[PDB]
């Protein structure tokens, strides 16, 4: 086990929340 | 249990991702408009 | 209330207060030598007490769940404080903590009390000391191990965990300890230690590993055309017959060498030292006819390549390469010849402090070079990598602004990315002042320089700076 | 072997005299030299495109007028600095300025002159912001037949440089000419002061002007219902057998943003009153 | 694609056609054919003996193989950023040696197949210490022996070089 | 005057490459270089100009030169390669005038009966547009001296030409097309309020100037007449604007208007093809 499974979704869960607002961004400068 | 149910509801955050490949799928939107 | 801990009304709140715990656990983990918040008792005296859940559960993987969700030693050691803890799953227990923990405070914390508790375990460990001489680093911990040497007195001590730092540690730790480790077994880790056996039974290995073609070298032997692609005929064959030291290569052409710029020469006599890579002995006596004065090159490269080849023969592994070749580019005519031998001067020179690569080097271009400012930069680097040179922090990005060709600053701006390396939390406001500089180098460069800070981990940080420059 | 991948460093002033040139005398081509600073091998820059005196009968090499070399030269000498020529320039406002036989009747007298006599070639009715109409060359010899033609000793820059493949006809002049790498560089004495002029003399000019708006509800209200119409006509037509029926088009152009655009800055003109009051 | 067989993926030899493909014509890019017979040497490189690795397997990084990548990828100007990628190549190895130059005569054994020993079961065959080259994919089923004479006392399962012991 | 100036920025360009040909040698005070200009209307413009070396010791402000010969060669120069241009006056670097700026100026009248000098910032930060125009003329005074000779402000503004920001578009690469509708307005906010404002201070620090100081000219001229301009509106406590509220309800009406009904038509236009496409991606994803 139990103990590595939040071992790793936790760690893609940080990565998913930061590309998750990369792309905002990318979006924006799509406009631009 | 302590952990054995944060894991769970943390298992639960796998549908936020699935927001994120909405937004993955935003991206691949309009990147072949602007190409 | 703490009478009662069977229902899933108690075991809902037990689980949100030691969310209330661990949070306090990590926020009180980060403070200097105090100045906590108050621990209740309560709520940790029901952390030993589902310990003791544990036990009556007897599992090792719950226990050293619960163990680190106080992320603390009290029952983090309780847990190797068991009975018959095997270091099997106390074994992996490392690979779990060195694979999760993100901080270098107390995870080496955890790593050096498993090593604690393995000098515990009955067995004299290796594997311990072989994994935090290397992560946790030490310098006399190696030292005291090879006191356990003296006293032990085999050949099988003094081996493999030798043969794990002297492939798996740091250039600059080994040739660094050394010193401290012999200031027999005395005789065996000069024998194993000193550089001189396993990059030559690699040359045997290479030379006896011969499995290769030479028919699509005629099928590109064939190709006519100015390109630079017959130099990237002898990437080929250098590529895929490196450190075999056999020369069939070069004796196949006179007019398909014959292209005399500054890319054939350097890599006719450049390709030849990617053969013979390794080749420790051989190099001056099998090069007599490529020493820097007995070739008389179109202009530079036939001469320059043949001390970038002893700088590929010698490289990491240095014995009078710090001295020949910083004489012989000493004793060189103008700054086109000195590139290969600054490189693999530097490239050697890892770990060894050399004071000329930091002297003689930005005083010979005054100003700028054409590229061996590149091989100034980046052989500065190399012999004080991941260093911070806070002298050459001045004398390099107190440098990179005021002359003006790409080159210089492109090469100066790789060499102050090299210098750095490795940090995790040692440059990010430097790199954000390489961030609000112009346009071309010094953000380019910051770029770099926290790539090589980064390097292994999954830091969330280089990756903002990372895609808002990106996009 | 040998030779390096060359450059060309600009001031724009170079480009501001040569627009301004160029767009003088623009029913006509015209000739001229090019100052600037000898630096290296790899890079020249060019610091001095300066007016050079018209010819009436034929734009040739007879457009030099030594005197004017020396009078023109000198007292640019006895200007803060006598800097080395680095060119010449000329136009082409007639076609799609490819090097016409009069520069190749001077590119010996010009190399005869300088080391690289690099061409510069304009047509000065392209564009307001966007085209970089300037075209540099470099005549090689036809004494290096034997040997390979364009050495370039790497090649990734200039590689790099083969993008394009601009100019089918100077492609048709591929023999003994090629492109050369210009960059835009920077001037930071003079690009922020410039991003200062620009931006800060634009954004309301003052900075104060503008914080027209009670027509633009009538203009703006026939320009987007006259519109409106023929955007709401098709739901007539939207049905199923998706691959049966063919008339995707958006109806929303021009309707979100325009009206987000217009009914909000005016509606922050109807701010204006207690913004500007009080 | 370096030191990879055809039976993990099959798109090696896919590659390799496909490279004969872009380096049998004339009117492709000027340096793909620089960057395709380059890829050849990437491909056989060291003769398919070598490979990469940032990163060694006790937790330890690769410094010359991460130096090796990132100096490696400049080559619009000074181009031995190339052909410093034999700093990155990394010595798949097993060495049977005891004392520190002895050769004792060690054959072990292999659990793969012959089907994945061969470059485009019994055992596999090993030697006295050249010492004998070893596939990554292969270091969880090379098994230490049962009839030699000397025979590795502590385990053995990463590469590289390894003790030995007279049992 | 004149009416006003048309100056590109390919002068002020020309104006910068000489203070680089003076910042590498000793800057003794500042450049004074001729400005060549093309007047036509009361209005004028401004496509070229050269320099002239300069230095001045500051001791009576009157040791000052340039060279007449080379201005009317170099000036012979250009008006040989174009009839167009003439000269219109000089140009200053530094950007506060001084004593002998009238020496200089009414010293270059004689070649043309304007010269109009332009003060610049070869590194502003604060002021709004560079460019500047005087004209020295004479109101002799009020009290009538011997020749007030005065500079005046004429207003200046930067000139355009078709195809000139050729380069300079291309060259900056900053540029975000069409702001209208995000953050410009905010921006102009921020700078008239507080630019507008602290000028607005500067001219009450001027006031107190009159209070302790300012006695030169107190300047009972223009300065309350034109602040009567400005007393247009006596905006003073209980607000008096009883005959504004209706016309701001007539200004906020129709405005609203077009947000209502308007709006209500962007929410038709959303919703459509929201939840068409909406539930064929949905529904038709399997
Ligand atoms: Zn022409």
């Amino acid at each position: 086990d139990l103990y590595s499974r939040y071992k790793k979704l936790q760690q893609e869960l940080e990565f998913l929340e930061v590309q998750e607002e990369y792309i905002k961004d990318e979006q924006k400068n799509l406009k631009k | 249990y302590l952990s054995k149910i944060e894991e769970l509801q943390l298992i639960v955050n796998d549908k936020s991702q699935n927001l994120r490949r909405l937004q993955a799928q935003r991206n691949e939107l309009n990147a072949k408009v602007r190409l | 209330f703490n009478v009662n801990d069977n229902s899933e009304y108690v075991e809902t709140i037990i689980a949100k207060c030691i969310d209330h715990y661990t949070k306090q656990c990590v926020e009180n983990a980060d403070l200097p030598e105090g100045e906590k918040k108050p621990i209740d008792q309560r709520l940790e005296g029901i952390v030993n007490k589902m310990f003791q859940r544990c036990l009556d559960d007897h599992k090792y993987k719950q226990a050293i769940g619960i163990a680190l969700e106080t992320r603390r030693l009290d029952v983090f050691e309780k847990t190797i404080l068991e009975s018959n803890d095997v270091p099997g799953m106390l074994a992996y227990s490392l690979k779990l903590c060195m694979s999760l923990m993100q901080n270098k405070q107390f995870r080496n914390k955890v790593l050096r009390v498993l090593v604690k508790i393995y000098m515990n375990l009955e067995k004299p460990d290796f594997i311990n000391v072989c994994q935090c001489l290397i992560f946790l680093d030490d310098p006399q911990a190696v030292s005291d191990i090879l006191e356990k040497l003296v006293k032990e007195d085999n050949l099988l001590m003094a081996y493999q965990i030798c043969f794990d730092l002297y492939e798996s540690a740091s250039q600059q730790f080994l040739s660094s300890v050394i010193q401290n480790l012999r200031t027999d077994q005395t005789l065996k880790m000069i024998k194993i230690l000193s550089g001189e056996m396993a990059i030559e039974l690699h040359l045997q290995f290479l030379i006896r590993n011969n499995n290769t073609d030479l028919m699509i070298l005629k099928n590109t032997k064939d190709a006519v055309r100015n390109s630079v692609c017959h130099t990237a005929t002898v990437i080929a064959n250098s590529f895929m017959h490196c450190g075999t030291t056999s020369d069939q290569f070069l004796r196949d052409n006179l007019e398909w060498l014959a292209r005399a710029t500054n890319w054939a020469k350097f890599t006719a006599t450049a390709s030849l030292g990617v053969i013979h890579k390794g080749h420790e002995k051989e190099a001056l006596q099998l090069m007599a006819t490529y020493l820097p004065k007995d070739t008389s090159p179109g202009s530079a490269y036939q001469e320059g390549g043949g001390l970038y080849a002893l700088g590929l023969i010698h490289a990491n592994h240095g014995g009078d390469i710090i001295d020949y070749l910083l004489n012989q580019l000493k004793n060189a005519s103008n700054d086109i010849v000195r590139h290969g031998g600054s490189l693999g001067l530097g490239l050697a020179a890892m770990g060894t402090a050399r004071q000329d690569v930091y002297d003689l080097l930005k005083t010979n271009l005054y100003q700028d070079d054409a590229v061996t400012g590149e091989a100034a930069g980046l052989a500065l680097g190399l012999v004080m990598l991941g260093s911070k040179n806070a002298q050459a922090i001045e004398d390099m990005v107190g440098y990179a602004q005021e002359t003006q060709h790409e080159k210089i600053l492109r090469g100066l701006a790789v060499g102050i990315a090299l210098v750095m390396y490795g940090r995790m939390e040692e440059a990010d406001a430097l790199i954000e002042s390489l961030c609000r500089d112009k346009d071309p180098i010094l953000r380019r460069s910051g770029m770099y320089t926290v790539a090589m800070a980064y390097c292994g981990s999954g830091n969330n940080k280089a990756i903002r700076r990372l895609l808002h420059v990106a996009v | 072997a040998v030779d390096t991948a060359e450059q060309v460093y600009i001031s724009s002033l170079a480009l501001l005299k040569m627009l301004k040139h160029g767009r003088a005398g623009v029913p006509m081509e015209v000739m001229g030299l090019m100052l600037g600073e000898f630096v290296d091998d790899y890079t020249v820059r060019v610091i001095d495109v300066f007016a050079m005196p018209q010819s009436g009968t034929g734009v040739s090499v007879e457009a030099v007028d030594p005197v004017f070399q020396a009078k023109m030269l000198d007292m640019l000498k006895q200007t803060g600095r006598p800097e080395m020529v680095v060119g010449w320039y000329h136009s082409h406002p007639g076609f799609g300025c490819w090097l016409s036989g009069v520069d190749i009747n001077t590119q010996q007298s010009f190399e005869a002159l300088s080391e690289r006599a690099v061409a510069v070639v304009v047509d000065p009715i392209q564009s307001v912001k966007g085209k970089v109409v300037i075209d540099a060359f470099r005549l090689i010899n036809a004494n290096m037949m034997v040997l390979g033609h364009e050495p370039r000793q790497t090649t990734s820059n200039l590689g790099h440089l083969n993008k394009p493949s601009i100019q089918a006809l100077i492609h048709g002049l591929n023999r003994h000419y090629y492109s050369i790498t210009i960059n835009y560089r920077k001037n930071e004495l003079e690009q922020k002061m410039l991003l200062n002029l620009h931006k800060k003399s634009w954004m309301e000019g003052l900075t104060l002007q503008d914080y027209v708006v009670k027509e633009m509800l009538e203009l703006a209200k026939n320009y987007n219902k006259a519109v409106e119409e023929e955007d709401k006509m098709t739901p007539e037509q939207l049905a199923i057998k998706n691959v049966g029926k063919q008339d995707p088009k958006r109806h929303l152009e021009e309707h979100v943003d325009v009206l987000m655009t217009s009914n909000i800055v005016q509606c922050l003109a109807a701010m204006l009153d207690t913004v500007v009051f009080k | 694609m370096i030191q990879q067989t055809e039976i993990t993926c099959p798109k090696v030899n896919q590659f390799r056609q496909l490279y004969s493909k872009v380096i049998n014509d004339k009117h492709d890019d000027v340096m793909a054919k620089f960057g395709a017979i380059l890829a050849q040497g990437i491909l056989d490189a060291g003769g398919h003996n070598v490979t990469i690795s940032l990163q060694s397997r006790t937790g330890h990084t690769h410094m010359p193989s991460v130096v090796g990548v990132l100096v490696f990828t400049q080559f619009w100007f000074w181009f031995p950023l190339s052909h410093f990628l034999s700093l990155a190549y990394t010595p798949t190895c097993v060495i049977g040696l005891n004392k520190d130059l002895k050769m004792p005569k060690v054959q072990y054994k292999s659990n793969c197949k012959p089907s994945t020993f061969a470059y485009p079961t019994a055992k596999a065959k090993k030697k006295e210490k050249n010492p004998a080259r070893v596939m990554p994919a292969q270091l969880k089923v090379l098994t230490m022996p049962e009839t030699c004479r000397y025979q590795p006392f502590k385990p053995l399962s990463i590469g590289g070089i390894i003790i030995l012991k007279d049992t | 005057a004149v009416q006003k100036v048309v100056v590109h920025p390919l002068v002020l360009l020309s104006v910068v490459d000489h203070f680089n040909r003076i910042g590498k040698v000793g800057n003794q005070k500042r450049v004074v270089g001729v400005l060549l200009g093309s007047w036509q209307k009361k209005v004028l413009d401004v496509s070229n100009s050269f320099a002239v070396p300069f230095d001045e010791d500051d001791k009576d402000d009157s040791v000052w030169f340039l060279d007449h010969d080379y201005l009317e060669n170099m000036y012979g120069m250009f008006k040989k390669v174009n009839a167009r241009e003439r000269i219109v006056g000089w140009y200053h670097t530094g950007p506060k005038l001084h004593k002998n700026d009238i020496a200089i100026n009414e010293l270059m009248k004689r070649y043309c009966p304007n010269s109009v000098l332009v003060i610049i910032d070869v590194k502003p930060k604060d002021l709004g547009l560079p460019t500047e125009a005087y004209i020295s003329v004479e109101e002799v005074h009020d009290d009538g001296t011997p020749t007030s000779k005065t500079f005046e402000h004429v207003t200046s503004e930067i000139g355009a030409e078709e195809a000139e920001e050729v380069g300079v578009e291309h060259l900056l690469r900053d540029i975000k097309d069409t702001t209208v509708g995000t953050l410009s307005q905010r921006i102009t906010n921020q700078v008239h309020g507080l630019k507008g404002l602290n000028s607005k201070l500067l001219d009450i620090r001027s006031y107190l100037e009159k209070v302790a100081t300012g006695k030169l000219p107190i300047n009972h001229q223009i300065i309350y007449q034109l602040q009567d301009v400005f007393n247009l509106l006596p905006d003073v406590s209980l607000q008096e604007f009883v005959k504004a509220f209706y016309l701001k309800t007539n200004d906020q009406m129709v405005v609203v208007y077009l947000a209502s009904l308007i709006r209500s038509v962007v929410a038709l236009h959303n919703l459509i093809n929201n939840k068409i496409a909406n539930r064929d991606a949905e529904k038709k994803e399997g």
